[PDB]
């Protein structure tokens, strides 16, 4: 099978700047008697099928803006976005059609903006949930950049492990920030045994970590 | 008006089979191949196989050989992908896409079909409040199966500052997600905030007022 | 169809 | 004598967690950091994170934020990596490696721990003959799970001309590999050729005599 | 993250000859306060963890032969093997430790040799396997160079696709060749629907493709 | 530990 490798895995570019995505094939994609390189670039946004941008390495598909261009031959190919617009935030895939079909791993393109620290909020479990024997504690990190953020749960000062899960929104269309939600899940019995519930947030925009906490029963 | 319309989401137990349809309209399918491509959550697109829509000749990827069958019905202008002996790893969005001799690109795709393979049984969420210059509040939509759920606020009148997070899959095999919104804290005493949660797989409709 | 078989 | 010794191979279903140990011997761990690096079969090395063995502070790679947990037990001179919500793409050899302030290089590595993530169940192989101036013969080692298998010929007495190929992963989720040897065709009537197959995960040993 | 780009992906040199591997980083790895470039080269052989050869761009690890040396500063680095020895066949990786850790994609170093055409062998299914309902047909391509080779299965002259899988050995330590095994798998019922089973092999050492076949 | 933080 032909192996397609993309580089980098993710890119952050300011609005109006240049994005470059590389694709390498383990064998040549050029058919010598047609002169075509059977390499294609697709753009994919959440919830949608991929969209064809470029085929035969450098031929732009009908309706695709001229700021998207493809180049290269043989085993090395490049997709260039010459002036990034907000609409171009997506995952891009190269794909060979020389012999069967293989996609690269994808390159995620985001908008680069100034660092923004998160606003942090903590939420206790509701009384309605406690009757069912489970306690969910939620920590919200709102509207930050860059995406990387570290959330630690502490229960009566003890660092928690293996009882939380988190997820992160897509980049916001208006302000180019992310938000993150982390849920610590405890049994009711364990929840009742402790007083102080805290989430500690580390992020580039914060000069030092920020803790939000509540005391059970207030 | 070329289009490829696939059948709706599926939920399957391990060991079961699934058959997804791909209705083609607005071109002569006999000039085309229909390919099937899948995408597991968070992963790259993976080709499964193709069928020549004229003579029904198939080529499958070795990874699915022996488990996959691609067929086409000329009179229904529809292609089908049947995947058997399903397992958790087959949880994915399945796409059909056309191609043809001399092209070697996918210009038209179906909308995708989610197939979830899990021992879990379809179940609706419990909805709990995340009670509150700026205040945050939200709803926790806990313990449902399968994906997806929708969340709106104030029946869609409240959109500014809303974040509805991607669901996480819990070790129980049930999903959970949260939806939050930031609002002026002064408005907490006068403006009512209701999260509207729908889980269509279980015909669940829940309205939860979130109060200080 | 495979690109390497385009004649 | 400095050593890093990791726990044994693991098989996990999608959605499970795994926790790999790394026992440090022959140095004082407190002067060091332990790092975790993984390598999917045939693929690139991928850094996962580190722990400061003195104070237990951790740093994780963005790609595993929220899924990986690194810990250490001073009295056991052991570090641990726990990875949750496993997917088939987490199949890899997991390595620990030591580093230190001032160094920024990995001078000592653990031996690696294979973690296979798959819905398949542990299964030993079926071994079939590949019957024969040169003749080729061999054995087909079919339908096993997980990796690895070992193959020798005549208990190791026959090594010249032996090729034992990498395993392929079939659509069934089971692996298959072959092992072949070339020998003088004049020897087929007088020399016996036996392939010795071991599959430690299922404690399966099979020998097959390959005859003309 | 810092991106590490190695080139070439593969290199073949004769025993005793010079080998050069390049590594480029997307930003400088030099800490001006220490004067150090945080760039390291690792050697990895099958079944093993990587082994450290060079760190701080040019400092050789204890026990590493002096035919290995590292050079470069800032964003461009090079690992040189002054004279390749048999035990140097392996995959080499660069790795930065300036900010977090990232590895380049690897360079595979092999022994160059003359072109060698494969010897091709075909094996019908065993009676034991057929008893179980399945038929695996194996095609072996033995002791060829270079690695690039193509197998095409044909059943009653119909080209096959999707029902075979193949794999290739690493370079043989004695004669610097490769071998390749391909398995065609059919149910027994399907296997008994056809007569001629053939594997067609294309390789630079062959002036025309070679086919081996049998009748069921 | 990161090289860019070495003193």
């Amino acid at each position: 099978d032909i192996v397609m490798t993309q580089s980098p895995d993710s890119l952050a570019v300011s609005l109006g700047e240049r994005a470059t995505i590389n694709c390498k094939s383990s064998q040549s994609l050029l058919n010598a008697r047609t002169g075509k390189n059977y390499l294609a670039w697709y753009q994919q946004k959440p919830g949608q099928p991929p969209k064809l941008l470029i085929y035969w390495a450098s031929t732009r598909e009908s309706g695709v803006p001229d700021r998207f261009s493809g180049s290269g031959s043989g085993t090395d190919f490049t997709l260039t976005i010459s002036s990034l617009q907000a609409e171009d935030v997506a995952v891009y895939y190269c794909k060979q059609s020389y012999s069967r079909r293989t996609f690269g791993g994808g390159t995620k393109v985001e908008i680069k903006r100034t660092v923004a620290a998160p606003s942090v909020f903590i939420f206790p479990p509701s009384d309605e949930q406690l009757k069912s024997g489970t306690a969910s504690v939620v920590c919200l990190l709102n509207n930050f950049y860059p995406r990387e953020a570290k959330v630690q749960w502490k229960v009566d000062n003890a660092l928690q492990s293996g009882n939380s899960q988190e997820s992160v929104t897509e980049q916001d269309s208006k302000d180019s920030t992310y938000s993150l939600s982390s849920t610590l899940t405890l049994s009711k019995a364990d929840y009742e045994k402790h007083k102080v519930y805290a989430c500690e947030v580390t992020h580039q925009g914060l000069s030092s970590p920020v803790t939000k906490s509540f005391n059970r029963g207030e | 008006q070329v289009q490829l319309v696939q059948s709706g989401a599926e939920v399957k137990k391990p060991g079961a089979s699934v058959k997804v349809s791909c209705k083609a309209s607005g071109f002569n399918i006999k000039d085309y191949y229909m390919h099937w491509v899948r995408q597991a959550p968070g992963q790259r697109l993976e080709w499964m196989g193709w069928i020549d829509l004229e003579n029904a000749n198939t080529i499958y990827d070795a990874k699915f050989q022996g488990r996959v069958t691609i067929t086409r019905d000329t009179s229904a202008s529809t292609a089908y992908m049947e995947l058997s002996s399903l397992r958790s790893e087959d949880t994915a969005v399945y796409y059909c896409a056309r191609d043809a001799y001399g092209r070697y690109f996918y210009d038209v795709w179906g909308q995708g079909t989610l197939v979830t393979v899990s021992s879990a049984s379809t179940k609706g969420p419990s909805v709990f409040p995340l009670a509150p210059g700026t205040a945050a509040l939200g709803c926790l939509v806990k313990d449902y199966f399968p994906e997806p759920v929708t969340v709106s606020w104030n029946s869609g009148a409240l959109t500014s500052g809303v974040h509805t997070f991607p669901a996480v899959l819990q070790s129980s095999g049930l999903y959970s997600l949260s939806s939050v919104v930031t609002v002026p804290s002064s408005s907490l005493g006068t403006q009512t905030y209701i999260c509207n949660v729908n889980h269509k797989p279980s015909n669940t409709k829940v309205d939860k007022k979130v109060e200080p | 169809q495979d690109g390497n078989e385009e004649m």
